[PDB]
């Protein structure tokens, strides 16, 4: 049952999450300039409403 | 104020840039002649770079309501010379294929030289916005230089639509502040408030905008979409130029601002710019885990260590060695990224023409070009924040500022994407000193060659001994 | 006051006479009477105008307050003077002026 | 000169609104010259007298030219694009509306919360400016022309024919 | 006796009118005017600011920010027009070919 060193795949374990993670956020650089100007407003409103918030 | 000669004296270095433009332009419309020019450009930014000693000379004092010129500014002053001269020794052999007009490129650089000049002195927001702006126009049309390419042409369309978002939103930004304070010195923006009362709502949501502009310009999360576009299209001495000059530029004058504001200690923006910092180190980390293409990786790569600089810059008012460890991270994150982005120049030159790619095929480069494979190693190591290099001195310098004002969550993130960083620098290390299927000679070509045979050298003797690196840091102080 | 508000009456008349009169100008004759790619030089050479024109705006400034600037005033507009002159002998001598190749 | 501030920001603020949604390209740039000179009446209620005279001289009688001039140059007629009308459909504009609505309601709502005396509208005349601008601002106008003058070499190398 | 807060929304307005405009436009040429609607909102904001002050600072800004608003235009249209001239069609999610 330990052969297939259990301890070891489960350290590994945040490799997999950082991939996975890679992933998902190479998934917003598609190329499109309507994309990042809309990424860039959604940023300010983030920003001002975290400030307005503090 | 007024204009003095020894305000001229300490005006030395955007004096001579500025001349260097005019006689280049002058010598443009004489005959167009590649060498002279890039000849002049290179005279005239090596002259800029040795009046820094007369400017040192002259002390510290304010040139205009608008320059203020110091110890800082003279540091700065030199980082952006030395990346633009770089820029122009690995612009030539690039510049040797091109079939139009080899001569506006030196222009160009020249007058994003100049804006980085401006924002290396700027004390005031007249400044700061004509300095980021003097930077951002050239490297429009640097970037699409070649734009008969069609990925420079999608990279230039890219870079000037987004950037001009991101001024008008710097511009309003500036405009809110201007409208809660009434002066425009970067000393007084917030002075006029007390007894607590410095979360201003309209001063917050100017310095907010700011930021927008500002972290779009320092490709910080979330204004960070461009830069492996533009620095992938753009050609590999613009994007030397555009990794290493603008975004010094930009956050030397981002330091001052967040020095002299007394709204710079307001906990609703370091909060803010915790969480900017946060999220830029680790996503430009974790989206540079599977990049075949150097030029994307390098420009996450700046994502992450733009997001180690904003780290430093947080830590301003608790620290006080804060404007220190921001120096020797720029003097060594400046030395690795034109070694990496010079071997990428180097052999991306000649411009074979807007048809052919422009691939790089980093794999078994030792094999047939073994210096320039271990210079790269030697700034992909460099990069990483791995000892022997300089860059490990800068990382160790931002966990020590991090370190001293508890900020803990931006030093377990330092952590986790330095070790992704590891993973993705290590892996084109070998990747380089693998096999490959398949696989200039002018003095050029060796200048470069040499240029980042020397940035290699003084990577690995800093990072060995790094002592006067910090003391020539520790000279170059701004006025308090 | 009263002179200063009477001439602004007098040119908001003249506004709305001028358009009034066109206007009644283009009815008239709408009611009278029966019934039955171009090249890269004209950009070229509206943004030279563009540019030139925002440099000139520098100019209108400096020059209704030259006395109250001084020599200094004098020296920095020659300056600016002397940067648009380059960029116009830069402009002319590669042949971006010129109409004709 | 309150009742022309309002006006005119009203007539900008349409204009502004119909350029935005508007699919002609000549009307759109109409619309717009009408809101730059809403903007300049703006400007000349509120004192600003040499902002206005450059808003007509340069906003809206240069900038403007020139985008007149590449539209014509281009021949827009309205293809490929008119018959699409996509930003008309919902399911393009709504999420940028309340992109734009949530910003607007965050920059009023810090707007709101400022001290606020009022603008007396007295008339800062050109004279002051040009003072201003050849004193304490002399390298703002030298690096600007330099900033004109790189503007200048870019558009011209990337707007040749060859 | 005009309020600095209702110089400064009618700006704001026009800033979020051209960033709406800028990006529900496919087309180049209706984003180069909505870059032109933001920087003119900005500039017509600093001179509110200005005005208010009773300072030449807003319309000294005013004048760097048409000056970057008028070498921008230029950019731009060079820009679409050598778009224009190698596509033939300024939709911009043609021009989309640098992604992950
Ligand atoms: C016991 C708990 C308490 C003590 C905790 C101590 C933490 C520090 C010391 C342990 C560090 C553990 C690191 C685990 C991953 C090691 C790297 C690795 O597995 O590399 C191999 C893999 C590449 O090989 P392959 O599997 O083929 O991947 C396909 C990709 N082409 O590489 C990859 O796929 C790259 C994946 C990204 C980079 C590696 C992951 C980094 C994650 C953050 C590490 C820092 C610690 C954070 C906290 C951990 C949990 C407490
Ligand atoms: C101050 C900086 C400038 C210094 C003076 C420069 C004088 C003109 C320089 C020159 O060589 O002018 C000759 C030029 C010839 O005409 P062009 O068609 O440009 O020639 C192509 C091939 N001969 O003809 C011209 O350039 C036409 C005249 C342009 C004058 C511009 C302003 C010059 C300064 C007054
Ligand atoms: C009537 C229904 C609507 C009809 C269509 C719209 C027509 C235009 C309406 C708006 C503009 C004009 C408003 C009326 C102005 C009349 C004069 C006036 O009120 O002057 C006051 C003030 C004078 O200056 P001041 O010295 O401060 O005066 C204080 C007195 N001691 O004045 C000032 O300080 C400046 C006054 C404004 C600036 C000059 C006028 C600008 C006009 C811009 C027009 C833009 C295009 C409109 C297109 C409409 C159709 C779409
Ligand atoms: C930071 C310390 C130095 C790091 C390395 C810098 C580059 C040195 C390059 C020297 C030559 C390397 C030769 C490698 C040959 C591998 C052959 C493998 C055969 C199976
Ligand atoms: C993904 C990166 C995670 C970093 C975690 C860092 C944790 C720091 C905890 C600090 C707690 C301070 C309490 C006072
Ligand atoms: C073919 C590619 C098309 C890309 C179109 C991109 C459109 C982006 C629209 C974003 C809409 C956001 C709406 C508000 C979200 C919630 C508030 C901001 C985040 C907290």
């Amino acid at each position: 049952l330990l052969k297939r060193d259990p301890l070891n795949s489960m350290m590994n374990i945040p490799a997999v999450l950082s991939r996975f993670a890679g992933k998902g956020l190479l998934l917003s650089e598609n190329g499109y300039l309507r994309w990042y100007v809309a990424s860039m407003s959604i940023g300010a409103v983030v920003v001002l409403a975290l400030l307005m918030v503090l | 104020m007024t204009i003095t000669p020894q305000n001229l004296i300490a005006l030395l270095p955007l004096l001579i840039v500025g001349l260097t433009v005019v006689v280049v332009m002058l010598s443009i419309a004489w005959r167009r002649n590649h060498f002279l020019n890039a000849t002049l450009s290179v005279i005239g930014l090596n002259a800029a770079l040795v009046s820094l000693w007369f400017v040192g000379q002259a002390g510290a004092m304010d040139v205009t309501p608008l320059m203020r010129v110091d110890g800082f500014a003279m540091l700065y002053t030199g980082l952006v010379l030395l990346a633009s001269l770089a820029t122009c020794t690995f612009a030539y052999p690039w510049l040797e294929g091109y079939n139009d007009n080899k001569d506006e490129f030196y222009l160009l650089v020249l007058i994003a030289a100049l804006g980085g000049i401006l924002l290396a002195n700027a004390n005031h927001l007249a400044s700061l916005f004509l300095g980021i702006e003097l930077i951002s126009l050239p490297l429009f049309g640097l970037v699409g230089y070649a734009f008969r390419q069609k990925r420079s042409l999608e990279a230039s369309i890219k870079y000037t639509i987004l950037s001009a978002a991101a001024s008008s939103f710097l511009l309003f930004g500036m405009a809110l502040v201007y409208a809660q304070s009434g002066d425009l010195s970067f000393v007084a923006l917030g002075k006029n408030l007390g007894d607590g009362m410095l979360n201003e709502p309209l001063l917050l949501a100017g310095f907010g905008l700011m930021i927008v502009g500002l972290g779009f310009k320092l490709s910080l999360v979330p204004f960070h979409l461009w830069t492996p576009d533009v620095y992938q299209g753009a050609p590999a001495p613009v994007s030397t130029f555009l990794a290493t000059a603008s975004k010094i530029a930009i956050f030397g004058v981002v330091m001052r601002l967040f020095l002299y504001a007394p709204v710079g200690d307001s906990e609703a923006i370091r909060v803010v710019l915790a969480i900017i910092a946060f999220a830029s180190i680790i996503f430009g980390n974790l989206m540079a885990l599977s990049q075949t293409n150097i030029k994307r990786l390098l420009g996450y790569s700046s994502i992450s260590h733009l997001g180690y600089l904003l780290v430093a810059l947080i830590a301003l008012q608790t620290g006080e060695m804060s404007m220190e460890a921001v120096g020797v991270y720029l003097a060594g994150y400046l030395f690795s990224s034109l070694g990496a982005f010079g071997v990428v120049s180097l052999m991306s030159s000649p411009y074979r023409g807007p048809d052919a790619d422009s691939l790089f095929s980093y794999r078994g480069l030792f094999w047939h070009r073994p210096i320039l494979a271990a210079v790269m190693t030697v700034m992909m190591l460099s990069l990483a924040g791995i000892p022997m290099t300089l860059g490990f001195i800068g990382k160790f310098y931002v966990l020590a500022v991090g370190v001293q004002a508890h900020l803990w969550w931006l030093v377990g993130a330092v952590v986790v994407g330095s070790a992704i960083g590891l993973y993705y620098y290590l892996r084109v290390a070998v990747s380089l000193y693998l096999h490959a299927p398949e696989q200039p000679s002018n003095w050029q070509y060796s200048a470069g060659g040499i240029v980042v045979l020397i940035s290699a050298l003084l990577v690995l003797v800093l990072g060995v001994w790094p002592q006067p690196l910090i003391s020539i840091v520790r000279l170059a102080m701004p006025l308090m | 006051s009263t002179e200063v508000i009477a001439h602004h009456w007098a040119f908001a008349i003249f506004l709305i006479v001028a358009i009034g009169l066109c206007c009644l100008m283009l009815v008239g004759g709408w009611f009278l009477g029966g019934r039955a790619r171009l090249s890269a030089k004209f950009y070229l050479v509206a943004m030279f105008f563009v540019i030139f024109d925002v440099e000139a705006l520098y100019l209108f400034a400096w020059s209704t307050s030259i006395r109250e600037s001084g020599w200094v005033g004098f020296v920095e507009a020659a300056i600016f003077i002397f940067v648009l002159l380059a960029g116009l002998v830069y402009l002319v001598r590669i042949g971006a002026l010129d109409w004709t190749p | 000169m309150e009742f022309a501030f309002y006006i005119c920001g009203l007539i900008a603020i349409l204009a502004t609104l119909r350029v935005i949604t508007h699919t002609n390209p000549v009307h759109a740039l109409l619309y717009l010259i009408i809101s730059l000179l809403a903007i300049s009446g703006v400007f000349f209620s509120l004192g600003a007298y040499f902002a206005g005279a450059l808003e007509i001289i340069v906003y809206a009688g240069a900038i403007m030219v020139l985008f007149v001039f590449v539209v014509m140059m281009l021949n827009l007629g309205g293809s490929e694009i008119e018959q699409e009308r996509q930003w008309l459909k919902p399911q393009v504009w709504i999420g940028p509306a309340i992109l734009s609505a949530i910003m607007l309601v965050v920059i009023v709502y810090a707007i709101l919360g400022v001290n606020d005396q009022g603008i007396d509208g007295t008339p800062i005349s050109a004279k002051a400016v040009g003072i201003t601008l050849f004193g304490p601002y002399v390298l703002a106008v030298e690096l600007a022309s330099m900033l004109l003058l790189a503007g200048l070499v870019v558009a011209f190398h990337v707007g040749r024919e060859e | 006796m005009i309020p600095l807060q209702h110089g400064l929304i009618l700006a704001a307005i026009l800033f979020v009118l051209g960033l709406t405009g800028l990006v529900i436009r496919r087309n180049l040429l209706f984003m180069l005017i909505g870059l032109e609607i933001m920087i003119n909102a900005s500039a017509l904001a600093f001179v509110v600011a200005g005005s208010y002050w009773g300072q030449t600072d807003g319309q000294v800004m005013y004048i760097l920010a048409i000056s970057l608003a008028a070498a921008e235009a230029s950019i731009g249209l060079a820009l679409l027009l050598q778009l224009h001239r190698r596509r033939q069609n300024l939709n911009i999610d043609s021009v989309s070919e640098m992604r992950g």
